[PDB]
């Protein structure tokens, strides 16, 4: 249904899919999201367009090659095969007023949403600092975002003789909390922050200690993307809300952490099976 | 005795290992028997036909089944002609109408014996026809003498509701588009009722007719997102709201987002939708414990627990009030406790109880004691183990769904107020089933439907 007129490696594990949706396109504002379905036997993930032309139908997703949908996406797909189903716009768009001072803030391919949203912030008035926080090779949209009031890269080393995580860099989280206190430096009006909710909760401790307001782009399961079955259940200022119609954006104050923290790896099991079965394409 | 001929039905045995319908259904043979049972009740104040919702002439059925015993094509041909009259989908009705509050419970042979069997008698005609390829002939019998009016029709959702309104008004010779927010049509036809109640080539033939009609159905288009109401407005001549009722009760108690706590429609559309029990064929995943516990006593709640068993967790279903207060089916719930579920009555969660890891680990329950009134607490509680925990206490509709279109009148509980022709506060714009009624049942989506066609069609006319 929806032609990949483009498809390139941006970076490792990175793939910049220019998708034809002229309904999501002519509609689409910053902080809504798409729902995702590329194969007949596959899932529905939600993805973030980052780019869009109204005029000329087309919306761009950068894919990070993480499990079976991502990465048979990256490997099977083609520029010239079509996406099966692209539903949206989803979500509540982001508010555009002016808060002044924001620094936004991606961790890893979290940038690709900060990105939308910066931007529009920047236009209205707002002096935004964007700053992306990953390994050496994942650097994305370096020279894009770099038109705003000032931008910042700072990028850990994926070292070999390294695991995947603790005690110490998917652990890249520690420079990451390190940088925040950007704070104490300069004075800000607003935070905003996309990243793993781990991430997210050690960065919002420290914000904490002053007391900036801040935005958290929420990353809950999703299955239908439009408030029919509660599996992107947020409990925000103590009320049971949907992250596909509420957010996917929250105020990071009013977030139960510990909870959305437990629900991160629920599938995992079945997601390491899911990819091992799928890696067995000999 | 003179009782009701009884349905086949496969084993316990058999059927708890996978999805296939439970219930085999009359052959031409028991049809027969059980026609010729019924009174034939005067047409003008039959009781069952009083007590079904859309009125369907029963003895006219009946009657055209007896007098056709020498060919069964010729009966079945007359008695579908008669309830397509007043019926577009009763091979779903004859499966899932509670009978039992309505034409069944209507029929005089009830009071002093057992009532007429008109829901199986209702769907024998429908698959026979279906098999039989007989509502094949029908269908392209209407096509051939349906001429275009040069007038478009949206229709908003893809329930029984919406695809009910786009059939009706493609015969009428409109050019209708159908606007579905999930990747497949259906609504509750395809996510909701599994297999094992009806089997998905009901829905497939469904859809294959509404393409032969001629209707377009645009999928990952969400009204009030992607368009507007008011930009439908200014491409279409009418509009039809069928957006129905699937946003899911969640209690606000402590626990509720522990691991392990789903709402029926997610468990539900993992499994119905996604196919997630064949993972990994399929992409979706779903993760089910050794010990399942079901909140609610509603056919969403026989249809959760029944799918649970199906991929071998032990099942208890905890309901609020009595065996007798269930709305569920009363023959799914006959079906779900030969399969081995297990009913715990008269109690309420008070807390959904876990480990440190945020898993869920029991629930707690408040012992109730036995219409606006409603029930109250013991002050007595009972906690019991759970590895899965399934929500399944009401849907409603998306309260917030018509904010993009304030000139939408909408009443206290997210429902669609419209006039005595389904007509909402926007002229042009019609509306029906969940809806206008808020959780209701497949017989009344069908019907408002076809009522909305009928309306939309005069509206259209002057
Ligand atoms: C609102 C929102 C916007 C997003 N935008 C982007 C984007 O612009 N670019 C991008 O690369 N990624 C984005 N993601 C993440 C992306 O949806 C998931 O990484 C992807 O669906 C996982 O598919 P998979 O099978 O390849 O990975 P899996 O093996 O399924 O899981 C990988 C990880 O992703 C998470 N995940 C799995 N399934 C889902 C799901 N259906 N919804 C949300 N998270 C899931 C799990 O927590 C898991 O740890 C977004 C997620 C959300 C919720
Ligand atoms: C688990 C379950 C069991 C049931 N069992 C029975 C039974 O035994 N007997 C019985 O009579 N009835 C039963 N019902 C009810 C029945 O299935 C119907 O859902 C109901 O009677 C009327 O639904 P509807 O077609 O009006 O709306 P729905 O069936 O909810 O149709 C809504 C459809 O429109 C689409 N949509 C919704 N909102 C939007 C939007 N904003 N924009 C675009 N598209 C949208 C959705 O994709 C959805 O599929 C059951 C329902 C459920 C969920
Ligand atoms: S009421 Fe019972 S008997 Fe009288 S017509 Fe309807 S079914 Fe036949
Ligand atoms: S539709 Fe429901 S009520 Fe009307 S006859 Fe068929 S079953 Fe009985
Ligand atoms: S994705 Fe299922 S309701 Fe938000
Ligand atoms: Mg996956």
């Amino acid at each position: 249904m929806y032609k990949i007129l483009e498809k390139k490696e941006i970076a490792m594990r990175n793939t910049w899919y220019k998708v034809y949706a002229p309904h999501v396109a002519k509609k689409v504002q910053p902080g809504q999201f798409v729902i995702v379905r590329a194969f007949p036997n596959g899932e529905r993930i939600p993805l973030t367009p980052v780019m869009w032309d109204r005029e000329e139908g087309w919306i761009v997703l950068i894919v990070f090659t993480r499990g079976k949908t991502t990465m048979r996406m990256a490997v099977e797909l083609k520029e010239g095969d079509s996406l099966l189903n692209v539903a949206g716009p989803l979500g509540t768009p982001v508010p555009m007023e002016k808060f002044g001072k924001i620094l936004a803030i991606g961790a890893y391919t979290g940038i690709v949403e900060v990105y939308p949203i910066a931007k529009a912030w920047q236009e209205i008035g707002n002096d935004v600092t964007t700053l992306h926080v990953t390994f050496e090779p994942m650097v994305i949209l370096k020279e894009e975002l770099e038109k705003a009031v000032t931008r910042h890269i700072v990028e850990p080393v994926p070292l070999n003789p390294n695991q995947d995580f603790l005690a110490n860099k998917n652990v890249s989280q520690r420079l990451k909390e390190k940088v925040r206190e950007l704070l104490e430096s300069e004075d800000w009006d607003l935070v905003f922050m996309v990243g793993p909710v781990g991430d997210q909760k050690q960065v919002f401790e420290v914000v904490k200690e002053y007391g900036v307001p801040m935005k958290v782009d929420l990353h809950p399961i999703m299955v239908d993307g439009t408030g029919m079955c509660g599996a992107c259940r947020v409990t925000v200022g103590g009320e049971v809300k949907f992250a596909c119609v509420d957010g996917p954006e929250f105020d990071a104050y009013q977030v139960d952490w510990d909870e959305l923290i437990h629900r991160v790896g629920f599938y995992a099991k079945l997601e390491k099976l899911a990819l091992e079965k799928y890696m067995e394409e000999l | 005795i003179k009782e009701r001929v009884p349905t086949p039905e496969r084993s316990v045995g058999e059927r708890v290992r996978d999805f296939g319908e439970v219930n085999l259904g009359y052959s031409w043979e028991l049809a027969l028997r059980e026609a010729e049972r019924c009174l034939q009740c005067p047409v003008e104040y039959a009781p069952c036909i009083k007590g079904c919702p859309v009125h369907i002439n029963i003895p006219g059925f009946i009657k055209a089944l007896r007098e056709n015993r020498d060919n069964p094509s010729k009966a079945v041909r007359e008695a579908l002609r008669i309830i397509w009259r007043d019926n577009t989908l009763p091979a779903i009705t004859g499966r899932v109408c509670p009978q039992e509050e309505q034409c069944e419970g209507a029929c005089v042979v009830g009071k002093v014996g057992d009532p007429i069997n008109i829901g199986k008698l209702e769907r024998f005609v429908a698959d026979y026809a279906r098999e039989h390829g007989i509502d094949d002939e029908l269908l392209l019998e209407e096509i051939k003498g349906i001429k275009r009016n040069g007038k478009k029709v949206a229709i908003i959702g893809a329930g029984p509701a919406g695809l009910t309104c786009a059939a009706d008004l493609a015969k009428m010779g409109y050019e209708v588009t159908i606007y579905e927010a999930l990747h497949q049509p259906g609504g509750v036809l395809t996510y909701g009722i599994p297999e094992f109640r009806l089997p998905k080539e009901i829905l497939r033939k469904e859809l294959k007719k509404l393409s032969l009609l001629g209707v377009e159905i645009k999928t990952d288009h969400i009204v009030g997102k992607t368009i507007t109401i008011q930009e439908l407005l200014q491409e279409y001549d009418a509009v039809f709201i069928g957006t129905g009722a699937g946003t899911p009760k969640l209690p606000n108690i402590p626990g509720i987002n522990l691991n392990g706590i789903y709402s029926a429609n997610e468990f539900l559309t993992r499994i119905n939708l996604m196919k997630a029990y064949k993972f990994p064929e399929y992409d979706t995943p779903i993760v089910v414990g050794k010990k399942v516990v079901v909140i609610g006593a509603g056919n969403t709640a026989m249809d959760a627990a029944r799918s649970a068993l199906r991929l071998g967790a032990e099942v208890t279903i905890a309901y609020r009030r009595g065996r007798e207060d269930m709305t569920a089916r009363i023959e799914e719930v006959k079906h779900a406790e030969e399969e081995g579920v297990k009913f715990m009555f008269f109690v309420n969660p008070v807390e959904f109880i876990g480990d440190e890891n945020g898993n869920v680990k029991a629930v707690k329950f408040e012992k109730m004691k036995p219409g606006k009134r409603k029930i109250v607490g013991t002050g007595e509680y009972i906690t019991v183990e759970a590895d899965t925990v399934i929500i399944a206490i009401g849907q409603t509709p998306n309260k917030v769904l018509w904010r993009a279109t304030p000139e939408l009148k909408v009443d206290e509980w997210g429902r669609i107020v419209v006039d005595e022709n389904l007509m909402t506060s926007i002229p042009g714009v019609f509306a029906g089933g969940d809806a206008i009624r808020g959780e209701a049942t497949v017989i009344l989506a069908m019907g408002d439907g076809r009522k909305a066609a009928k309306a939309i069609h005069q509206y259209l006319s002057k």
